[PDB]
């Protein structure tokens, strides 16, 4: 009756929404490829999805996807087996040559814009009418890394104008150059600001910035790629 | 096959137990001691339901239904025919499903990424131990935990429910509710915002986060954010689980009667216990 | 020690924003309200402006006057007595008139009438409202996902109270409006149908909701996990990948052989969500119109 042919029906639509889900999902990273970077043989039963095109705002350009993949950046590891499905180690310094959990990608050098075509994120020296409404302000306390080592000081606190949120904290090293760290790493207390991931060593290392007053989405990766590899990396460093 | 930006994460570490031993990968998976032990707990539970298919007399997998031991048996051991084996898929599911959060801490390692989805799916394995170890313990006998069955678990739901008259009337079921109904009125929320920021009218540029604010703004007078729907998200769905693990650890425990009494306390409150008319006077 | 992200550690404040223009006339638009810190600490601290136009003014109208019409018959029956009220402020129903009067609109006024008055109001209410979230998103010029997805929640809700008690051939089918009577029509719906366990869409309908709740966990969680690299900026990921999108990505596929992008897994997340009214809709649609025993058709698949 009706309702046999109702859910029959509704599986095979169902069968067919699976389907376009998953094209659509394979707008990125496709087609796989071998260890070596040449396609690989076996792509599986889905087949790449007909391009589509993001026409960006404020004549930043276009984008299809999907479309010609390159990291862009040469990646400085080396096999450790004369097979496939074992890990590449480093072949140099991990964190400075920025692979594994030091991982950023090439994405553009320019600002990410708000709606108006201004600065998303600006120091709040520079972001007129912004303070500090609630919970400890920061900007003053020293910064100590994981090896319970004084690194530098606060001396501003980088905001997201549009969604009103800190996103960074300017620091200033002992040679009076300063870092941006993220946020969502940095536990900030009453008498002082605590950066696990890295220890007092490492924040020089930190990728600094071209203009004082404006980050770029590739320095944002570096920065925050190189302050997550910390973790990994700087463990033999963190007594605690 | 790996992806096109693949290779430069999968460098060696992040292991909890074994070092470099299982630290590798089989096509996208990725293995570690917990992938090793998860295969192993769950090759071992699939054999024992299908010994249990056998001994059962079915092969059909609508009839496959594995059932706990009878409340007779008490929180002792029952024979493998019945209980029994029961009772061992059950130890073998925990297992299976605690290695699983690991392997997830391993990969989160490596990736150098937070650990906040192993912690939801704890949740989720809380509500399980909830039904077929808390609750039974508490109770005294296995036999109050559900069968491993596809339908044969659906007739338990219906039994336990009814046992206590319309389990409607749960107080933290009716929470636990909420919570799910208002969880996929935000997933179906979230999706369509972004979507129509990234795909906006044909011929136009794609919209800001700004202009998501402003669609909220507009609609009902306040947005929550980027990163506060995230974190609400993530919210309402632990919170769904959290109380339905809480409204049936309270079933047969510390209220054993029928849910819709309970209420009575509410009306029974001196002040207007004794007034005339309305719907319980 | 190790940050969370659940709760923001420091609060800022800035000038009070108005929002994009585009195509909204901005004289409907509200002025701002106040900042709460309170809510700053889970997401934003800002209240308003809220836009209100006339399709506005009359659902918001419309709602109110639906919820006040069941209000004054919960004070009739509560003897207009305020301790009464809420003690039985559960209790309390506004039913659907009897079925002798099948479709008619000659229903007694405290036998009916006020329900089909009620019903009259909150349908003005949400069909205004869903045409409001259609035109805001124009105004703006993005896509209609959020009207479409919304007219998946109006279909189950349309065909509780209106189109099943209409092809029933009597208003008597339809929800009362109460609190625990509410409930109670639910037991009862399912019992009269030979027990909703046996109808296939509750069946699939539940694997969605449950299935909501699973993605949005996953969802945010990962969101979260990755918002040390900027991850909860989702548009502009999806414009221009970053590591966020990868690590995010490359955690899925390495756990169960599969990922998603970050615009793909917004698609997931709206069919997801979205199924499960409009799968639960036919469900109910069906039951007493063509099957009138779900167990008896789960039977013979007749
Ligand atoms: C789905 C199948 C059944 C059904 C089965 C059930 C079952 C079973 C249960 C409910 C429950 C509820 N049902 Mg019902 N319900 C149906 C159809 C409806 C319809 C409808 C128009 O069709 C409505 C309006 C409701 C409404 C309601 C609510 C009273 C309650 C919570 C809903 C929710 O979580 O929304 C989430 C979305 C929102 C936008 C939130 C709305 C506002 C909330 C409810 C209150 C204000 C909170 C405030 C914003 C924050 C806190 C403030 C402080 C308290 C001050 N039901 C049909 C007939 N319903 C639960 C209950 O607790 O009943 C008593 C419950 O256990
Ligand atoms: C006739 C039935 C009764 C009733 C009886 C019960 C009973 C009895 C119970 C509920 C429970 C629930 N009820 Mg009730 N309920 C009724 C009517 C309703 C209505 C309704 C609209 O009328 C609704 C919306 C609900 C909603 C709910 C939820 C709050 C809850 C189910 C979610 C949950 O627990 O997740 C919890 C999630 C899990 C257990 C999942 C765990 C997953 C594990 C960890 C991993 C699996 C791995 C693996 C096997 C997967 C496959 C792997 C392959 C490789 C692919 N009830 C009526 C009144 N209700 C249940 C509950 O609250 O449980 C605590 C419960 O026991
Ligand atoms: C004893 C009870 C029966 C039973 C009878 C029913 C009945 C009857 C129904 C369901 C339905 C559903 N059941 Mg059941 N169900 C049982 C056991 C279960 C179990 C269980 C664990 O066994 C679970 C998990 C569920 C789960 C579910 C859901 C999948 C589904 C509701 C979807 C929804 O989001 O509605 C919530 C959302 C809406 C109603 C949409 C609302 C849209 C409108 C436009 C909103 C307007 C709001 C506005 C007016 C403001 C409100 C203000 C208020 C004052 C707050 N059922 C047993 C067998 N179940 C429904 C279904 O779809 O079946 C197929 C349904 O009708
Ligand atoms: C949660 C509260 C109640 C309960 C109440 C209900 C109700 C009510 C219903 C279900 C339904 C389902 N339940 Mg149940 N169920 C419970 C506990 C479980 C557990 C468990 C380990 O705790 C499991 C594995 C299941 C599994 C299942 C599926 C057969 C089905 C769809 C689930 C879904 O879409 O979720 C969303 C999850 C996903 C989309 C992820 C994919 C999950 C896959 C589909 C799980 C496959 C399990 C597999 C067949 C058996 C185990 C693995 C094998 C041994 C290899 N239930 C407890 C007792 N269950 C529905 C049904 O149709 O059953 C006939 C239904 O109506
Ligand atoms: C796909 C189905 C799922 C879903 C989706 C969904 N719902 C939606 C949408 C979508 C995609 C919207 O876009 C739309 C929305 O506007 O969200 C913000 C909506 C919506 N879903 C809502 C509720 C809702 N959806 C539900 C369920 C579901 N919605 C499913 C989970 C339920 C359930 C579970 O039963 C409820 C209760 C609304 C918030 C909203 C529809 C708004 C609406 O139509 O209102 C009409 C007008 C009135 C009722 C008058 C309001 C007058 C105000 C003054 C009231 C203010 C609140 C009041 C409590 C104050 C009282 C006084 C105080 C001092 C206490
Ligand atoms: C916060 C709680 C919500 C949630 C979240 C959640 N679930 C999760 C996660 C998260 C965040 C994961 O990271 C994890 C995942 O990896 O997903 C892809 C997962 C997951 N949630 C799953 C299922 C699931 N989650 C559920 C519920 C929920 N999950 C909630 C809604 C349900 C419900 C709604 O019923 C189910 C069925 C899995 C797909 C996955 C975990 C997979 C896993 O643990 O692998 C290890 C085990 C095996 C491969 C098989 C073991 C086989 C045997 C040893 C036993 C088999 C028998 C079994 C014990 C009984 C079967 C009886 C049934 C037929 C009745
Ligand atoms: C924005 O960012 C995001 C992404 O990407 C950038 C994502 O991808 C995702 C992830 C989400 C999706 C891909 C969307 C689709 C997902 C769902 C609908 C959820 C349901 C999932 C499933 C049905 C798959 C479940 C599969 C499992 C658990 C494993 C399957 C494995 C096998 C069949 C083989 C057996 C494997 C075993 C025993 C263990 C591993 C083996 C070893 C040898 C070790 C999210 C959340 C996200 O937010
Ligand atoms: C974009 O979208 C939007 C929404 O949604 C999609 C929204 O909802 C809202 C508006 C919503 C809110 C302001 C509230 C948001 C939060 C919630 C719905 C969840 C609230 C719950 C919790 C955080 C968990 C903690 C639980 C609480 C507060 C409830 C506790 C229980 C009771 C009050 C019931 C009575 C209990 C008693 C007597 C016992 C108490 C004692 C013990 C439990 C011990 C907006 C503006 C919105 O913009
Ligand atoms: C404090 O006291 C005052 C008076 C000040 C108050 O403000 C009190 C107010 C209250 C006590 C309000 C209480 C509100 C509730 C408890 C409401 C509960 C409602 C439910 C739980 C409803 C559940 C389901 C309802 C459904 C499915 C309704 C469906 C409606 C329809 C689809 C509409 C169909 C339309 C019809 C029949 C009429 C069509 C007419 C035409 C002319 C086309
Ligand atoms: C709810 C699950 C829906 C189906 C999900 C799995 C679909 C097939 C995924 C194939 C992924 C293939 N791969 C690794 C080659 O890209
Ligand atoms: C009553 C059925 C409701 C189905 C809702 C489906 C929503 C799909 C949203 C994505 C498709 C959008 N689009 C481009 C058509 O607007
Ligand atoms: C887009 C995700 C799709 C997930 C589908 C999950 C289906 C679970 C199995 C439902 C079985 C239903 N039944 C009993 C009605 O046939
Ligand atoms: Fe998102």
């Amino acid at each position: 009756d009706l309702a046999s042919l109702a859910i029959y029906s509704f599986w095979i639509f169902l069968a067919g929404l699976i389907y376009y889900l998953q094209t659509e999902n394979m707008r990125e990273g496709y087609p796989l490829e071998n260890e070596d970077g040449t396609p690989a043989a076996n792509q599986g039963p889905f087949p790449l999805p007909k391009p589509k095109t993001f026409i960006l705002p404020h004549g930043r350009g276009t984008l299809t996807v999907p479309g010609p993949e390159s990291e862009d950046r040469p990646i400085a590891l080396a096999r450790t087996a004369v097979s496939e499905g074992f890990p590449h180690a480093p072949t140099g310094d991990p964190m400075k040559d920025g692979v594994g959990p030091a991982s950023w990608v090439a994405r553009r050098d320019l600002p990410e814009l708000d709606g108006h075509g201004h600065n998303k994120i600006k120091p709040m020296k520079a972001a007129a009418g912004f303070h500090v409404s609630a919970g400890k302000n920061p900007i003053g306390l020293p910064v100590r890394g994981c090896d319970l080592e004084i690194a530098g000081k606060v001396v501003d606190i980088w905001v997201d104008i549009p969604e009103q949120m800190a996103r960074f904290l300017e620091v200033e090293l002992k040679d009076g150059s300063t870092r941006l760290l993220p946020m969502q790493m940095v536990k900030v207390q009453s008498n002082r600001v605590h950066v696990n991931a890295l220890s007092s060593d490492l924040f020089a290392g930190i990728p600094t910035i071209k203009s004082p007053t404006e980050v770029t989405l590739l320095e944002e990766d570096k920065i925050c790629g190189y302050v997550a590899g910390g973790l990994m990396y700087a463990a033999p460093k963190r007594k605690s | 096959a790996l992806l096109s930006f693949e290779r430069k994460y999968r460098v060696p570490g992040g292991t909890l137990v074994g070092g470099n031993l299982f630290d590798f990968w089989v096509g996208p998976f990725y293995v570690g001691f917990f992938g090793v032990a998860t295969f192993f707990f769950a090759a071992l539970g699939i054999i024992l339901i299908a010994w249990s298919a056998v001994l059962q007399g079915t092969w059909n997998p609508q009839l496959i239904s594995v059932y706990p031991p009878a409340l007779e048996y008490g929180l002792g051991g029952a024979p493998l025919a019945k209980g029994g084996l029961w009772q061992i898929i059950t130890i073998c599911a925990t297992g299976a499903f605690v290695s699983w959060a690991l392997r997830e801490v391993e990969i989160c390692r490596k990736l150098g990424i937070g650990y906040h989805i192993p912690f939801a799916f704890a949740f989720a394995i809380l509500a399980y131990l909830t039904l077929v170890l808390f609750r039974p313990v508490m109770m005294g006998a296995w036999g109050y935990a559900f069968p491993y069955g596809i339908w044969t678990h659906l007739d338990w739901v219906s039994n336990t429910g009814y046992t206590y008259g319309n389990f409607h009337y749960n107080p933290a079921h009716m929470i636990a509710i909420s919570f799910f109904f208002t969880n996929a009125l935000a997933l179906a929320l979230h999706g369509a915002l972004v979507l129509s920021a990234a795909n906006p009218e044909k011929g136009k540029e794609m919209r800001t986060p700004d202009h998501e604010d402003t669609f909220f703004r507009d609609l009902v007078g306040y947005s929550i954010g980027t990163l506060g729907i995230h974190r609400l998200g993530l919210l309402l769905s632990l919170s769904a689980v959290f109380f339905s693990a809480l409204c049936m650890i309270i079933t047969g425990t510390i209220w054993f009667d029928q849910w819709v009494d309970w209420w009575q306390w509410w009306v029974k409150l001196p002040w207007w216990a004794n007034i005339p008319g309305g719907i319980n006077g | 020690a190790e940050y969370q992200n659940i709760f923001s550690q420091v609060q800022v404040r800035g000038p009070a924003d108005l929002g994009m223009t585009e195509d909204v006339n901005l004289a409907n638009r509200s002025g701002v309200g106040p900042f709460s810190t309170l809510l700053g600490w889970f997401g934003n601290a800002q209240l308003g402006p809220i836009y209100l136009g006339s399709l506005g003014v009359l659902s918001l109208f419309s709602g109110l006057m639906w919820f006040f019409t069941i209000g004054i018959w919960f004070w009739y029956q509560a003897g207009w007595n305020p301790a009464v009220f809420l003690r039985d402020l559960f209790f309390f129903s506004l039913e659907p008139p009897a079925p002798e009067y099948g479709l008619s609109f000659a229903a007694p006024l405290k036998e009916g009438g006020l329900w089909l008055i009620a019903s009259f109001f909150m349908f003005v209410a949400v069909w205004s409202w869903w045409g409001r979230t259609y035109l805001r998103a124009q105004a703006l010029g993005m896509g209609k996902h959020t009207a479409w997805a919304f007219l998946s929640a109006i279909w189950l809700w349309m065909v509780l109270g209106f189109i099943r008690p209409i092809l029933m051939g009597s208003w008597s089918e339809a929800v009362p409006f109460g609190i625990f009577s509410h409930l109670d029509w639910t037991n009862n719906f399912s019992l009269v149908h030979g027990n909703l366990r046996y109808n296939p869409f509750h069946g699939l309908s539940i694997a969605f909701l449950y299935g909501s709740a699973l993605l949005f966990a996953m969802h945010g969680a990962t969101i979260l996990a990755v918002s040390r690299f900027g991850g909860e900026r989702e548009l502009e990921q999806i414009a221009d990948r970053g590591t966020a999108a990868e690590r995010a990505a490359l955690f899925w596929r390495w756990t169960m052989g599969f990922n998603a992008t970050m615009e793909g897994i917004h698609r997931w997340a709206i069919w997801m969500a979205v199924l499960v009214t409009l799968t639960g809709g036919i469900g109910i649609l069906l039951s007493g119109t063509v099957v009138d025993n779900w167990y008896v058709w789960g039977q013979n698949h007749g």
